[PDB]
RNA sequence: GGGUAGGUGGUAAGAACCUCAGAUCCGGAGAUUUCCGAAUGGAGCAAUCCGGUAGUUGGAAACAGCUAUCAUUAAUUGAUGAAUAAAUAGUCAAUUAAAGCAAUACGUGGUGAAGUGAAACAUCUCAGUAGCCACAGGAAAAGAAAACGAAUGUGAUUCCGUGUGUAGUGGCGAGCGAAAGCGGAACAGGCCAAACUUAUCAUUAGAUAGGGGUUGUAGGGCUUGCAAUGUGGACUUGAAAACGAUAGAAGAAGCUGUUGGAAAGCAGCGCGCAAAAGGGUGAUAGCCCCGUAUUUGAAAUUGUUUUCAUACCUAGCGAGAUCCCUGAGUAGCUCGGAAAACGUUAUUUUGAGUGAAUCUGCCCAGACCAUUGGGUAAGCCUAAAUACUAAUUAGUGACCGAUA
RNA sequence: UGAGUAACGCUUGGGAGUGAGAAUCUCCCAAACCGAUUGACUAAGGUUUCCUGGACCAGGGUCGUCCUUCCAGGGUUAGUCUGGACCUAAGCUGAGGCUGAAAAGCGUAGGCGAUGGACAACAGGUUAAUAUUCCUGUACUUACAGUUAGACUGAUGGAGUG
């Protein structure tokens, strides 16, 4: 699914508000983008992360 | 083994018209589970004599007392046909 | 313990035939009937059928055999007394064998 | 009651008794099919005693089928008239076998 | 174990047996439990078909009986091991759990309409309802203040009444509608991270296993003393006792006459009651029968409570030092949404971006600033009152009595 | 009520018999239609409707002693036939895996899936009802063991054929 691999944070459901406030479903979406993370020198798993927890990662010094 | 595959003989027209003339045959009833060779074991192990062969009838279930306030259906019928050797002739009642 | 065995000696206290003496041949608690012997006479009218080697014949006529009878007009009898009376029974265990035995209320007479 | 006098009885013994009880409810069985059984309650007195000295003997971890299967003894009597009629119906099969491979022979020489 | 003199389930008579060495029957505990079905050796059109492996018995072998085992995923461990030296991926084996169902009922979360109303309709309502899905539990959820809120104030959560159809919120239209306070039901508060210290990891530890600590009239750590050996738990094992649940035992008291097929009705004379609830008995019975009030009883299983011991947790008031620790992609802010009564706004939450401080600190008291005051976010667990009845036992009804 | 009205959905005569009762049942003789079919063998489906005896509650568009109706008993025999234990087509399922708020969708290796491919039996007789199945006659195929003689055997893979 379109969700995080590190936490299980997913898409956020909510209303489409527009001029006359017309009610129309829509979903945001978490910004998967594909991450490298080196564990004990080895394993470089292809995880897909968002940028919140890429950021997470790059001020921890790449721990996970 | 257990001799649970020999429930009962049935004698009918048909039966008694093979049982004579040389070669007998004698027709049970058998498990409906049990195989040729469980049936040509348990003659074996309770009569003594090896068939020669061994024919299987199967008679599906149908409706009976059809009409009558409740109705029935049958029971699922393995028929047996044993044919001894050439002048042999045991007896089904009787050891 | 029940209050009518197969054996004792009854009578009826209600209905047509008052003060009838008899012996309980059978009890069916389920129904809580008895048959006694000589009362409750009837006479089925005894039909003819013949598909059986004792139907062949099954003789009967005018048989009278016994209709079974509720419980609760039934009343033992009593006999140890000189003067037997009817009346009804306790359920106490004597020590000596300390089996529960039926005695009279009316009397100290066992069964 | 019953049960009690079957503890008393050893396994081995048990299990002569349930394999000679099987017989015998066979037989009754099958005399029931031939109408030529005047007591009709053998058959349930036998399955009764059949399945208590199973609850006995399975009391103690025990089967009926392995332990019988483990020492027996085999069969007589059905031997004489079983082997005569062997003996004449393979001899005839053979003769038939030869009379065919000759006739087939002889003729392929021709 | 109880309990007897009958029993072999109903349409059901008869035939044949069983039963006083205690049957049938009732209660507790066990035994057996074919095949399909989560179905799980493989398949498949459910109740079928086709097997592998390790044993053992017959056969001269094929083979045939009789047993046990053989699904997948996840976690742990061990062995083996690619591209490619090492190492992982992968493969295999062993152990432990998960699968599914139902109680047409309650709980939580995700998603989520429309008929309809507004006398049309799009904001709105309907309604976060129906439905779909995931996870449970015997309840669930919530929960110990970065709180209410305006005071010489209250001091977890939950539920009921009122506050009131009030303040408010609404194409200010249809409508929606709290939070304080007050009166009640119940009541309980505990525990981690960091400091500091111990031991061990090529100790590059920034990791593992212990001691220390759990806060707001700030707490804890650092150094130095006094007083303590207790009280109480949401707590483990045992022993004993009491109150029950699952069969039961005992259990009082009436005759005569009349109508009548039949008395129990009616009449006469009586009797018992801690029993005059009810059912049956040929009409309408306190005294005919079964029962009821009352007194009692459990070999076995099981529930609640109490006592004793036993683990685990649980403990006060000072002094000095002025040093250290107190939860970060976190709180805020911007751009789109939402939760709260609120149609987005002080408070709560988040899809994208950015991003702090460290008790002279941070948050809050309906924009915001200053003074005053209140409280300690970014960690966890929490009984009780509360919601419901498919089922078991007893019982009730100005509820129905074969079109109800 | 309509109303004892419409309708009774393509096929004749006679003789003998049963029976309480006969245009309707049984037998016989004709007669009339089918005859690339109303004839015979089977697939699919139907599921006992098949054979024998009895009955005439109900059903049969009349009647009925009769029925595909009802009751009681009986009937379907495979190494070679049709399908599994052999193989695949369209397609289905599908460990891992990919994708997706959830349920799920796609899909690899494997596994299913005939309407196709491979595989050994023909003639006659028999019962009221079964027959390449039972019986008679004559055959064939595949496994296992012992034995004789000869030969080095050669697949989970390659190739040809299919
Ligand atoms: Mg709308
Ligand atoms: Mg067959
Ligand atoms: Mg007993
Ligand atoms: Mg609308
Ligand atoms: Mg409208
Ligand atoms: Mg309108
Ligand atoms: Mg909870
Ligand atoms: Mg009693
Ligand atoms: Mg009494
Ligand atoms: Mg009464
Ligand atoms: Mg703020
Ligand atoms: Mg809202
Ligand atoms: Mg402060
Ligand atoms: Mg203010
Ligand atoms: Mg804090
Ligand atoms: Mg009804
Ligand atoms: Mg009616
Ligand atoms: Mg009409
Ligand atoms: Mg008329
Ligand atoms: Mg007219
Ligand atoms: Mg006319
Ligand atoms: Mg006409
Ligand atoms: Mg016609
Ligand atoms: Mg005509
Ligand atoms: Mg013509
Ligand atoms: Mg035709
Ligand atoms: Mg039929
Ligand atoms: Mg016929
Ligand atoms: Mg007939
Ligand atoms: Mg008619
Ligand atoms: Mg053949
Ligand atoms: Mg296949
Ligand atoms: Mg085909
Ligand atoms: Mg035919």
């Amino acid at each position: 699914a379109k969700k995080d691999q590190l936490t299980l944070r997913g898409p956020l459901y909510g209303n489409n508000r527009s001029h006359s406030k017309t009610i129309t479903r829509r979903k945001w979406n978490v910004n998967l983008q594909p991450c490298k993370v080196k564990t004990a020198d080895g394993k470089t798993t292809r995880i897909l992360v968002s940028t919140r927890t890429l950021r997470t990662l790059k001020k921890h010094n790449r721990l996970s | 083994d257990v001799t649970n595959v020999l429930l009962k003989p049935v004698l009918t027209e048909k039966v008694y018209f093979n049982q004579m003339g040389e070669t007998k045959k004698y027709v049970f009833v058998v498990n409906p589970k049990a195989s040729k060779t469980r049936v040509k074991l348990a003659f074996e192990l309770v009569y003594g004599i090896k068939p020669l062969k061994v024919n299987t009838l199967i008679r599906k279930p149908t409706t009976i007392r059809g009409g009558s306030r409740f109705p029935g259906l049958s029971k699922l019928e393995k028929l047996a046909v044993i044919t001894l050797p050439k002048g042999i002739a045991i007896s089904v009642t009787g050891e | 313990m029940q209050r009518i065995k197969k054996g004792d000696k009854v009578v009826v206290i209600t209905g047509k035939n008052k003060g009838g003496s008899g012996i309980v041949l059978k009890i069916m608690p389920a129904r809580q009937q008895a048959i006694v012997e000589g009362l409750n006479k009837v006479t089925r009218h005894k039909k003819k059928d013949q598909t059986t080697k004792r139907a062949a014949k099954q003789s009967t006529g005018k048989v009278q055999q016994e209709a079974p009878i509720f419980l609760s007009k039934l009343a033992l009898f009593d006999q140890k007394a000189k003067q037997q009376t009817i009346g009804k029974i306790k359920y106490v265990m004597d020590p000596k064998t300390n089996k529960k035995t039926r005695v009279f209320k009316k009397s100290n007479n066992t069964l | 009651t019953v049960a009690k006098e079957l503890r008393q009885k050893s396994s081995e013994e048990l299990v002569k008794l349930v394999i000679k009880l099987k017989g015998e409810l066979l037989e009754y069985r099958f005399k029931l099919a031939h109408g030529e059984l005047d007591k009709p309650h053998l058959i349930n007195q036998t399955r009764r005693l059949l399945a208590t000295i199973l609850t006995i003997l399975t009391e103690r971890k025990l089967n009926w089928q392995e332990e019988q299967a483990k020492y027996k003894l085999l069969t007589k009597k059905t031997n004489e008239a079983a082997v005569n009629a062997w003996k004449q119906h393979l001899e005839a099969n053979k003769a038939k076998l030869l009379k065919s491979r000759a006739k087939r022979e002889d003729a392929s020489k021709k």
